[PDB]
């Protein structure tokens, strides 16, 4: 999940 | 606080899950998506993941759910940037150690006219390696 | 620290 956000957040 | 913008490209990472377009992701959805990336975990470890963000307990992730958490996720992210740049602005020379004079001037800046002694006793209680500086780590804890 | 606290919260 901490995944997705670091995706989205770059 | 998520901006529109924020929450339209967190809304375009929801929709990569939800293959259907229902409003919710289920297990199968999300083992789809991280069968796709070349993994293979197994049901209970896809079951645990949906867990960790059902607020509701209904088995699914809504958008709503989801949106929650990456807000989370965003104001710990921002957290600690402000942490991590105080320590920076506090660590005058940038070794990575704040000093007794780097605190010492820092404190006045703050409005607090310290003396040695005082800035040496504010070392000692944030010095938990006892190498006489404070370190990130040390910084971060007595930030918490 | 206490201090050091509050200012980092206040921004
Ligand atoms: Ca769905
Ligand atoms: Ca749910
Ligand atoms: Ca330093
Ligand atoms: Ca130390």
């Amino acid at each position: 999940w901490s995944k997705v956000f670091q995706k989205v957040a770059a | 606080q998520l901006t529109e913008e924020q929450i339209a490209e967190f809304k375009e990472a929801f929709s990569l899950f939800d293959k259907d377009g229902d409003g919710t992701i289920t297990t199968k959805e999300l083992g789809t998506v991280m069968r796709s990336l070349g993994q293979n975990p197994t049901e209970a470890e896809l079951q645990d993941m949906i867990n960790e963000v059902d607020a509701d307990g209904n088995g699914t992730i809504d958008f709503p759910e989801f949106l929650t958490m990456m807000a989370r996720k965003m104001k710990d992210t921002d957290s600690e940037e402000e942490i991590r740049e105080a320590f920076r602005v506090f660590d005058k020379d940038g070794n990575g150690y704040i000093s007794a004079a780097e605190l010492r001037h820092v404190m006045t800046n703050l409005g607090e006219k310290l003396t040695d002694e005082e800035v040496d006793e504010m070392i000692r209680e944030a010095d938990i390696d006892g190498d006489g500086q404070v370190n990130y780590e040390e910084f971060v804890q007595m930030m918490t």
